[PDB]
């Protein structure tokens, strides 16, 4: 066997959400842009409920819950993107149906964020990541993110180390052959926090500049004061 | 009020 | 005694730099600045002869420890300006003879910028964070920069592996009622990550506004491609 | 040329 908690988050991942490109739309940066939000729209509502299978997170005031999603859920939506992405070759999978080649990020005005989330894939194909080391370093991206708002400091630090520890065994059991993978893994947060941020200001411009429809979840996070 | 909120309360 | 990288890494540490602002100039935002930016320039001087103390640093290509450097230079003196504040409250000591408080960091226009700065200062006050930390952080936040630019990616990911275990094995040594502590000195990364971008932003759109004046090396860093 | 690298090449 191995660790409960990252056996738990296993079974709590969400189900693939296909993006539905509209067939009947000519190909366009807006398309493109409006593809991509409509599709984030969709997997916050799945963050949302996935959050709440996390081992303390629930206990925490909802407003302390709210704080953590408005900092962490770009790194959880680009830490997916990365996961799905890591068999393919210098292409990002949003989804099945939605596959992101060069071409296509210069086409929709991303090509310096997807080069960006190219990088994060490069480093996890590098360590082999794991689906279990995937799932363990969301919610740790969500227990770390940093909001300058939390209202209980200390018991957002015992969920850090209440994931840290569960990264820690499972890395202590499934993998004696480097004693510091665990930290290798950490060590991968800030180049997803530094992509985050740039993807949060990247598309709050494009919501400013008023071109690119976007649905209430996903602007309701993207207005977030962080 | 908030959709997030909303979502969290369920 | 303790982990050799860490004891040589004390004893690289420059000393300490006065910010000499001018007591002839009017008080003002444009002062503040340009105050802080010519301390940063030659502090930048001294960082650089600090990083080749770091084993296996000038072992690297000039383009890769230029590219470290371009990279980590505002972490790096942002991890400074924290660890002088920890004895302080609600103060970032920049020197011994300039310490911004609110008002000052409200009349310079660098409120959101100090306010995460001392977000940085309030988690290492919690952790009580060490000098032999503070050190071996700013080593691994250098080699941990992740440049899109690197030539020789094995040679820096093992500049971050000697690093991460000196980090590792002091802590192990100097904390043992905490196992998890190095993994938990590793979690602050992201926002220092997160402080240096918004910092260097900040102090880009300065440099386009023309009215503080930068001088050569400070300007080249800004200027650097990330 | 670059001041970083002449500084890095003492
Ligand atoms: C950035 C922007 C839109 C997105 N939709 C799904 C992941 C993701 C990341
Ligand atoms: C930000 C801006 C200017 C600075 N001078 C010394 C540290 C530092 C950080």
């Amino acid at each position: 066997p191995y660790n409960k908690i990252v056996s738990h988050l296993l079974v709590a991942e969400p189900e693939k959400i296909y993006a539905m490109p509209d067939p009947t739309v000519p190909d366009s940066d807006i398309k493109a842009l409006t593809t991509l939000c409509d599709l984030a729209d969709r997997e916050l509502v799945v963050i949302i409920g996935w959050a709440k299978h996390i081992p303390g997170f629930s206990t925490l005031s909802l407003a302390d819950q709210m704080s953590l999603l408005q900092s962490a859920w770009m790194e959880i939506l680009i830490l997916g993107v990365v996961y799905r992405s890591l068999s393919f070759e210098d292409e990002l999978v949003y989804a099945d149906d939605y596959i992101m080649d060069e071409d296509q990020s210069k086409l929709a005005g991303l090509l310096d964020l997807n080069n960006a989330i190219l990088q994060l894939v490069k480093k996890y194909k590098s360590m082999k990541l794991e689906k279990e080391e995937f799932v363990t370093l969301k919610a740790i991206a969500l227990a770390n993110s940093d909001s300058m708002h939390i209202e209980d400091v200390e018991a957002v630090q015992k969920l850090q180390d209440v994931l840290h520890e569960a990264l820690q065994d499972y890395e202590a059991g499934q993998h004696m052959e480097d004693p510091r993978r665990a930290g290798k893994m950490l060590m991968t947060l800030p180049l997803l926090r530094q992509t985050s941020t740039k993807a949060v200001q990247h598309f709050y411009n494009i919501k400013l500049e008023g071109k690119v429809p976007m649905h209430k979840l996903f602007l309701e996070m993207l207005e977030a004061k962080v | 009020n908030s959709l997030l909120l909303h979502l969290l309360k369920s």
